[PDB]
């Protein structure tokens, strides 16, 4: 007429009632708050820098419950802090090669980046450094100075730089290096940042093992480099962004190179195209999206977009369920309110990761409320 | 003896009436044995050497006690003691003569209970033993109380080794039962010919069960029983069998939500961290009760009041 | 219906719901008859003309309504209408195979409850059917819960004229009761040999008494039982015999103890006169029920509340 | 599990409780706010006279629970309305005559006396006036005026005066109607007014059929008067009152007069000697006195006692168990108090009956409390 207790118990706890429905009600809300008061978390630092550097601390060589790896790395990807250009596909590389995203200032590397290098590969004196420990500079001279590389190699390490001309031929450099064995690719525009972000954490999902990547074809071009052609050989496309980012004759240019018909996932701004990008049934199953990241959509500038370029891995990666990242600075749009709502079960989200600082609370008090938070 | 089993968890400031309980235990017999465990370890066998003589019963009550005062009164962070009771509560008898009066009264404050009302020309209930002039039913004089059907009181020849025991005498009942003005002569009323003994037996009398009619035959009754001493346990715990017993050192927080002021089940969960299985598991017997009518060991009417326990993990961080 | 007797008093506001159990007793077979009065006389007889045929039972259900609407709905100031209900609850059916499947589930929903729990050296519970390779009992792999024992569902013959009838299966268990390490074989479990069918029967399944254990026998267990279907009456009068139902032209005063404002007894008094026996009555099978544990049809657990009725003369003067 | 309700009800009042104690509690106390509300009457008019009639409409030729007769009845007592001195005790005759005890004005009779008196006795002209309907007049002509006597004789009653030169010879008139045939009488000081009005209900009280005569004696006297020994003969007396009101040397008068021992009852006051009269045994059973009168003491003035006067008679005869009077004007003695205490059963009393106006709120406050009303 009570059960035995743990031996540990600070107390026992009698709960008592004279109508069992008034007893029902607050066993049901013990269970509610007591399950409650565990998931929402912010990583951010004082710098994109600094934010890069705690994403790569909790998910990546790291004890954490929603981490990618636990063990050390042996690849890097390094973005230049300034140019989201260059490091835009980085997202599925750093996924397929289990590696962080990081993120440097183009002249020095950073002696706080340094460390999280070191820290994150186990780079050590005692040990040898085989041709297997490498670090992919996702971008040109413009993004991530020779000196920042040369310090890198100085340390004793293999350095890739995945980069070419442009942003396109930079894109492939890093799309080449992902798979490619699933018959399928994403393609985005050249200006489509925002567009490359929303579907960064897609790409970054591991299908049968494979990231699917991302390649940045010339939007005002007849048509896409041969490059492009021989990359995507025959496999199925998916192009992110509208007519203003990837015009209509790029997608016949795909569709004649591959024989097979791409399709488009796309709104009218960045914010409603990252809610299609959730409402994308190959992406995300409806009533199964339960972990969520949000990030700063770029609206009040440009390349404060690389928190999401960082996030993308980790929520492509996140549990047994990819989280989406939600693009939003000071407010969420209709649309990514919407497609929450119908992602989430009934029961509501499971994980939330604000990712930087800026993000205003208007954003996080309304995620939090879509997922029953 | 293992965490999350059926039985009862005593904090260290009610040591002293949960062992006063077991030696009650010991001495009236419901109790044949108590395996006394320190921690985790087996310490000692309490158990009358013949539970036939009174010494030997309290020789067994006061071991216990001894046994584990120290360790209950001083009872550290961390540290426990459990109880084994092997009972039965059918070889209770009732040792003291102070105890068995207590019960005897109990049993005297039914005496007034209606068993069976008066019958009607509608209603089924008591008649006379002989029909009228004409060869119908007459309505008895008085309803069938439990008065007219036992008499209450210790047994004779009873003392402190063989025990007093209550005991039922059945009375005499001349009255029948049918409707009034009906042809068909009235049934006998059967009296409890078992369960004529009860020594507060390792038990509390179910007087929802004790004393109580039995009619046999739907729209035409064919046969009438009462029953004799029918009991429900001390402890939710079935007749015959073992209950576990722990003593831990944590404090009794009472939450009673009918209460003024009381622990709200969100600063409950700020204050500590509870085991969801244990919430989840209380939950489920909550709503079966509610929406069925479903009793479980879970969930339990005590003192009018419906009541769960819960074990928290500890205190949370902040 | 008299005044003071047994059966229920409903009010003018709420004479349309009351009807309604009324005509849901009449389709479910609980009640075989209803003799309406208006006042204090009788008007008119309600019964099935065969208990068979669902439509005999819906006609006589209609016929009540019929007969009684106008005299309920116009209901003036010193009338009202009673009701005799020759009723014989083990008659009661399921006449929706929707509420039959709905009974279903509330027995479905007792599966998981633990009847015995699995036996260790300190405590007896379930054993297995052979002892190990030395002659000592060994731990059962389940504990005994009802879903063990029997199966639920609704009988094959059902239909609306017969009745959809919930029907328990008794089970088989080849798993036995006693202590682990003990060399005597363990007990058989006597299982379910009677109340193997519930038609809903004008009752309620009691789960303190439907499915449980009885042990017998103690230090040295000599016998278990666990019972069929055991039901209580939805109302306390008997599981057959005739019960009276009046509606009267009074408004309904609930006074709720439990609630922030109720009719303090003070003001209850200063607001009406009530009988002094009536109360008194009703005082006593309280303090019976409270000192003794001794239930009475003047007191009664209804929906996790006691209650008491009271019927007052009239208002008081000033 | 309900009970079939009176079609005249209000309403269905439906008491329900989550916890039985609760219940039992509002229960409790609804069985004692509706028993309660109903026992504490005032009897009282505008003046003494009024009092004493609505004393007689009330107790006499009356269907009252308390009342002495239910008939007309065939005696009257009648008092002077000043003078108590004269109806002092009148009260054991009301009594065992069956008669209220009414007070009239010395010189005229009151017309309101008047109509009680046809009233009382029912007086008629199409009816015989047979020579059993009867006047006492206790009282000489300075109590009760011979104007007044004629005034009842030309109605056409017989009228017979008890009466004498002094309260004394008054007392014996008044008790020689009485008669004396349980060998018990009782006595009281000429100054005993207040100790009259104390035994007065008890002298009321019928025991095997009569009343139990009450005597004034010169309570500073060497000696009773030749007609009280004559009248007590060899009876048993009770002395009411203390030496300053009945000397020593009287109580050894009445002795040898009468060849036996009389008893006292008597305190250092009025109050007490009130309070000694209830916890003398003879009169009242300790934890069986349930039935209470109240009425003015005569501190503030010696002639308001003439309420306790017509009341006394209806106190000795209230139901099967005898009431007292409690004398109390302002307030109620630390006597009386314990008295009622130890007179009262556990349970409390049954009914209180204040008589006159000029009663304290205090007094009948205090009354109830020791009553538990």
């Amino acid at each position: 007429n009570d059960t035995i207790a743990s031996q540990d118990t600070p107390a026992k706890v009698v709960i008592k009632a004279n109508k069992l429905k008034d007893l029902k009600d607050y066993v049901d809300d013990l269970k509610t708050y007591n399950n409650t008061y565990s998931n929402v978390v912010t990583v951010a630092g004082e710098d994109r820098i600094e934010t890069a550097i705690e994403l790569s601390s909790k998910y990546y060589n790291s004890d954490d419950k929603n981490a990618i790896t636990d063990k050390a790395v042996n690849d890097i990807v390094l973005v230049g802090s300034t140019s989201i250009v260059d490091g835009l596909v980085a997202s599925p590389l750093a996924s397929e090669k289990t590696a962080p995203l990081l993120l440097t200032s183009k002249d020095k590397l950073d002696s706080s980046v340094k460390s999280e290098i070191k820290r994150v590969m186990n780079l050590k004196s005692d040990t040898g450094i085989n041709t297997s420990k490498k670090v992919y500079l996702a971008g040109g001279v413009n993004s991530i100075s020779k000196d920042v590389e040369n310090e890198l190699k100085n340390m004793g390490l293999k350095v890739t730089r995945l980069s070419g001309e442009d942003r396109y031929e930079t894109s492939l450099a890093i799309a080449d290096e992902i798979g490619l064995d699933n018959d399928k690719a994403f393609v985005v525009g050249g200006t489509g940042l925002a567009d490359a972000m929303s579907i960064a954490p897609v790409a970054s999902q591991l299908k049968d093992g494979d990231a699917t990547p991302i390649v940045v074809v010339d939007g005002k071009a007849k048509e896409i480099s041969d490059d492009a052609k021989s990359f995507l050989g025959t496999s199925d496309v998916d192009i992110i962004g509208g007519k203003n980012s990837v015009s209509k004759e790029i997608e016949e240019s795909i569709d004649s190179a591959t024989g097979k018909t791409p399709d488009r996932i796309s709104g009218d701004d960045r914010q409603a195209t990252n809610a299609e990008v959730l409402k994308e049934d190959d992406y995300f199953t409806d009533g199964e999206v339960v972990n969520y990241f949000v990030a700063k959509d770029g609206s009040t500038k440009e390349d404060q977009l690389v928190d999401a370029l960082a996030a993308a891995p980790i929520a492509g990666r996140f549990k047994e369920s990819p989280a989406p990242i939600i693009l939003a600075t000071d407010t969420l749009s209709s649309d990514q309110n919407v497609a929450v709502s119908k992602a989430v079960p009934k029961d509501g989200g499971t994980n939330l990761v604000q990712v930087g600082k800026g993000i205003a609370s208007s954003v996080i008090n309304k995620m939090k409320d879509l997922l029953d938070m | 003896a293992t965490t999350g089993t059926q039985g009862y968890t005593v904090v260290k400031n009610d040591w002293k009436k949960a062992v006063k309980q077991l030696q009650d235990g010991l001495k009236d017999n419901s109790i044949g044995k108590i395996t006394v465990s320190f921690n985790d370890g087996v310490v000692g066998e309490v158990a009358p050497k013949s539970a036939n003589k009174k010494a030997d019963r309290d020789a067994a009550a006061e071991k216990l006690y001894n046994l584990v005062n120290t360790q209950l009164d001083k009872l550290g962070d961390g540290d426990y003691v459990d109880f084994s009771v092997d009972y039965n509560l059918e070889n209770k008898i009732i040792t003291n003569q102070a105890d068995a009066e207590a019960i005897v009264t109990k049993l005297n404050s039914l005496n007034e209970k209606t068993l069976i009302d008066i019958a009607t020309k509608d209603t089924f209930g008591m008649v006379s033993k002989t029909q009228d002039s004409e060869g119908k039913n007459v309505a008895a004089t008085k309803a069938l109380k439990v008065k007219d059907v036992a008499t209450f009181g210790l047994k004779s020849g009873g003392s402190e080794d063989t025990g007093y025991v209550v005991e039922m005498k059945a009375g005499a009942v001349e009255d029948k039962y049918g409707k009034v003005g009906d042809s068909t002569a009235g049934i006998a009323i059967n009296l409890p010919s078992t369960g004529l003994e009860y020594a507060g037996k390792g038990t509390t009398i179910d007087f929802n069960k004790t004393l109580k009619v039995d009619v046999t035959g739907g729209s035409t009754p064919s046969a009438v029983a009462v029953s004799g001493f029918v009991t429900k346990d001390d402890t939710d715990l079935a007749k015959s069998g073992t209950i576990n017993v722990r003593v831990i050192n944590a404090k009794e927080e009472s939450i009673d939500i009918d209460a003024s002021s009381y622990t709200s089940a969100e600063n409950l969960a700020k204050r500590y961290v509870f085991d969801p299985d244990e919430i989840s598991e209380a939950y489920k017997a909550i709503v079966a009760l509610q929406n069925d009518g479903i009793e479980s060991n879970l969930v339990q009417l005590v003192n009018g009041k419906y009541q769960v326990i819960f074990y928290p993990e500890g205190k949370r961080l902040e």
